[PDB]
C-alpha cells in the first residue's frame, strides 16, 4: 500500500536560535507530498534499505513496535546497531549479533562477539522519527506529541527536535523493525532545499519546499 | 603474565592529571606521545593491559628489548604505545610463604603475535612422543611459578605493571581529556571561546 | 646422562605439578611440592659442587628410565 | 629509571667535559674523554639490544642518586 505524506517530516537542521526570520537552508529533507510505503503488519517486517536516512511514523499507543536494528550484513561478522525500549531505560547496543530469525520483543540474543560500545538513556499518539547518519555521527530526531487535525490520517504541520547523537562511526545500509510474539510508515529523504519560518520563540511554524511548484520556487 | 585483563576505556573524560604526578608509579615512560600532553589529541578508545611480573622483566615489556617474557607471553609491536606504568607490590603481594598463583610460560611453539592472548594450558615439547602425560623426558609442562617471597631482592620482587596503549585514529573521537574553564565577566570588551565558538 | 641431566629432568616434573596445584588454587599441597622443588634444587647444586649426593632418601617420581 | 635512563643521563656529563676540553683547546684529555664517551655509547647500545651488561669495570661518574 502507498500513502501521501502531505507536509510532515521537517526538523531543526542545527542548534541555532532564530526569531522572526525566514531562513533558507539546503539539507537532507523529506519532500512534500511524497509516497510512503504504508505497512499494516498484523494477523511481517521486511528488511528495508537505509538509503541516506529514513523517515518513520506510527499510530499505536502501546508497546508493540519496539526496536530498530541497523547494519549492513545482519550477522556477527559486521558491527550492528540495536535500539530497544524497556519502558524504563532505552538500551542501545552496537555490538555484533548473529542473525535473528523471528525476534520477539516487548516489555533473539545470540552472542555479543567483540562488544565495543553501549549506551543507556531514559485519537492516539504519533511517534514520528527521523534517522540520519553523516560523517560517522548517527542522529535521531523525534516528536511524541500527536495533533488530531484529521482522523485516521497524518495531516498537519509539526517540527522535529533532536534527541540523541551517537559517535559510533559505522556503515549501515539496511534496517528492520522489531515486533512481539502473538502500522508504521517509511519514507526516504533526498537533498532538497527548504525555506523555513521562525516564530518569536525559536520554533519552526511553517516551511516551504522549493523543488515542487513554480509558486514555491517563486 | 600469560593472561591479561583488557578493558574498554571509552565515553570518558580521562584526566591523565593524577597520573604521572604521583610518585607511587615507579616507571612512567611514554613512546607515541610526550608525557605532558594531558589533553593531547582526543584519541579514539583506550586499551589497558594489566599483569604482574618480576623486577627485571620490566625492560622487556617496552618495544624491542625482547626477552623470555616478551617472546612467549606478551608481544608489544613497535608502534605508538601510549605509556608504560609499573610499581612495586611487595606490600600487597608477596606473602611470607610466597605467592604461587602468578605464572609465566617458558615454552611455546612460536612468538605470540602482538596483542594475542593464550589462556590454553597444554603439553608442548613431545619430540619423542612420550607426552599426553606430565611424566616424560621431553614433555616439559609449560607453566612455572614465580616464588615471590619477601626475602627475594628487588630484582625478583613482584612488580605490578599496567600497559596503557590507547587506540589511534580509527573512528570519530569518543574519549578525550578535560577542557579547562574559567569564570565569566560582563560589561567589558573580552574575547570569548564558548564551546569552541570564538569571537570578541 | 650421568647424575646432572637426570636430576635436571627430574625437577621439572615437580615444577609442573606445583604449577598445576597453583591452577587448582589449593596452596596446601603446593607448599609441599615447593619444598620438594627446593630440596632438589639444593641437591643439584650440591652434586655440581662436587660433594656426596643425597640420592638415598630423596623422594622418587614414577620412572627411572 | 632502570639502567637505560641512568646511562643516558651519565653520558651527557662526559659530552660536556668533551666540550670543555675542546674550549680549553688542549686535545690531550679530549681524546680520553671521547674514548669513554664511545664506550658508554656502546654500553647503551648493547643494553638496549638486550645483551650482557658490563657495569662492573666501566668508569663511573661522581654520583649515583
Ligand atoms: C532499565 O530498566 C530497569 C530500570 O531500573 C533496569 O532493568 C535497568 O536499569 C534497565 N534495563 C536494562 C538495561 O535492560
Ligand atoms: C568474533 O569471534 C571470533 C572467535 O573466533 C574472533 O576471532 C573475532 O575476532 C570476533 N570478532 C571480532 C570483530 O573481533
Ligand atoms: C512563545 O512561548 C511562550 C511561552 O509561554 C508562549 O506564551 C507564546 O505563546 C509563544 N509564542 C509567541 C509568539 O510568543
Amino acid at each position: 500500500a502507498y500513502t501521501n505524506s502531505f507536509t510532515r517530516g521537517v526538523y531543526y537542521p542545527d542548534k541555532v536560535f532564530r526569531s522572526s526570520v525566514l531562513h533558507s537552508t539546503q539539507d537532507l529533507f523529506l519532500p512534500f507530498f511524497s509516497n510512503v510505503t504504508w505497512f499494516h503488519a498484523i494477523h511481517d517486517n521486511p528488511v528495508l534499505p537505509f538509503n541516506d536516512g529514513v523517515y518513520f511514523a506510527s499510530t499505536e499507543k502501546s508497546n508493540i513496535i519496539r526496536g530498530w536494528i541497523f547494519g549492513t550484513t545482519l550477522d556477527s561478522k559486521t558491527q550492528s546497531l540495536l535500539i530497544v525500549n524497556n519502558a524504563t531505560n532505552v538500551v542501545i547496543k552496537v555490538c555484533e549479533f548473529q542473525f535473528c530469525n523471528d525476534p520477539f520483543l516487548g516489555v533473539v540474543y545470540s552472542s555479543a562477539n567483540n562488544c565495543t560500545f553501549e549506551y543507556v538513556s531514559q485519537f492516539k499518539n504519533l511517534r514520528e522519527f527521523v534517522f540520519k547518519n553523516i560523517d560517522g555521527y548517527f542522529k535521531i530526531y523525534s516528536k511524541h506529541t500527536p495533533i488530531n487535525l484529521v482522523r485516521d490520517l497524518p495531516q498537519g504541520f509539526s517540527a522535529l527536535e533532536p534527541l540523541v547523537d551517537l559517535p559510533i562511526g559505522i556503515n549501515i545500509t539496511r534496517f528492520q523493525t522489531l515486533l512481539a510474539l502473538h502500522a508504521y510508515y517509511v519514507g526516504y529523504l533526498q537533498p532538497r532545499t527548504f525555506l523555513l519560518k521562525y516564530n518569536e520563540n525559536g520554533t519552526i511554524t511553517d516551511a516551504v519546499d522549493c523543488a515542487l511548484d513554480p509558486l514555491s520556487e517563486t | 603474565v600469560y593472561a591479561w585483563n583488557r578493558k574498554r576505556i571509552s565515553n570518558c573524560v580521562a584526566d591523565y592529571s593524577v597520573l604521572y604526578n604521583s610518585a607511587s608509579f615507579s616507571t612512567f615512560k611514554c613512546y607515541g606521545v610526550s608525557p605532558t600532553k594531558l589533553n593531547d589529541l582526543c584519541f579514539t578508545n583506550v586499551y589497558a593491559d594489566s599483569f604482574v611480573i618480576r623486577g627485571d622483566e620490566v625492560r622487556q615489556i617496552a618495544p624491542g628489548q625482547t626477552g623470555k617474557i616478551a617472546d612467549y607471553n606478551y608481544k608489544l609491536p613497535d608502534d605508538f604505545t601510549g605509556c608504560v606504568i609499573a610499581w612495586n607490590s611487595n606490600n600487597l603481594d608477596s606473602k611470607v610463604g610466597g605467592n604461587y598463583n602468578y605464572l609465566y610460560r617458558l615454552f611455546r611453539k612460536s612468538n605470540l603475535k602482538p596483542f594475542e592472548r593464550d589462556i590454553s594450558t597444554e603439553i608442548y615439547q613431545a619430540g619423542s612422543t612420550p607426552c599426553n602425560g606430565v611424566e616424560g623426558f621431553n614433555c616439559y609442562f609449560p607453566l612455572q611459578s614465580y616464588g615471590f617471597q619477601p626475602t627475594n631482592g628487588v630484582g625478583y620482587q613482584p612488580y605490578r605493571v599496567v600497559v596503557l596503549s590507547f587506540e589511534l585514529l580509527h573512528a570519530p573521537a569518543t574519549v578525550c581529556g578535560p577542557k579547562k574553564s574559567t569564570n565569566l565577566v560582563k560589561n567589558k570588551c573580552v574575547n570569548f571561546n564558548f564551546n569552541g565558538l570564538t569571537g570578541t | 646422562t650421568n647424575m646432572l641431566e637426570a636430576l635436571q629432568q627430574r625437577l621439572q616434573f615437580y615444577h609442573g605439578q606445583v604449577a598445576r596445584a597453583a591452577l587448582e588454587n589449593n596452596s596446601g599441597k603446593a607448599r609441599r611440592f615447593g619444598r620438594i622443588v627446593k630440596q632438589y634444587e639444593d641437591a643439584i647444586k650440591l652434586y655440581k659442587a662436587g660433594k656426596p649426593v643425597p640420592y638415598d632418601e630423596l623422594p622418587v617420581p614414577p620412572g627411572f628410565g
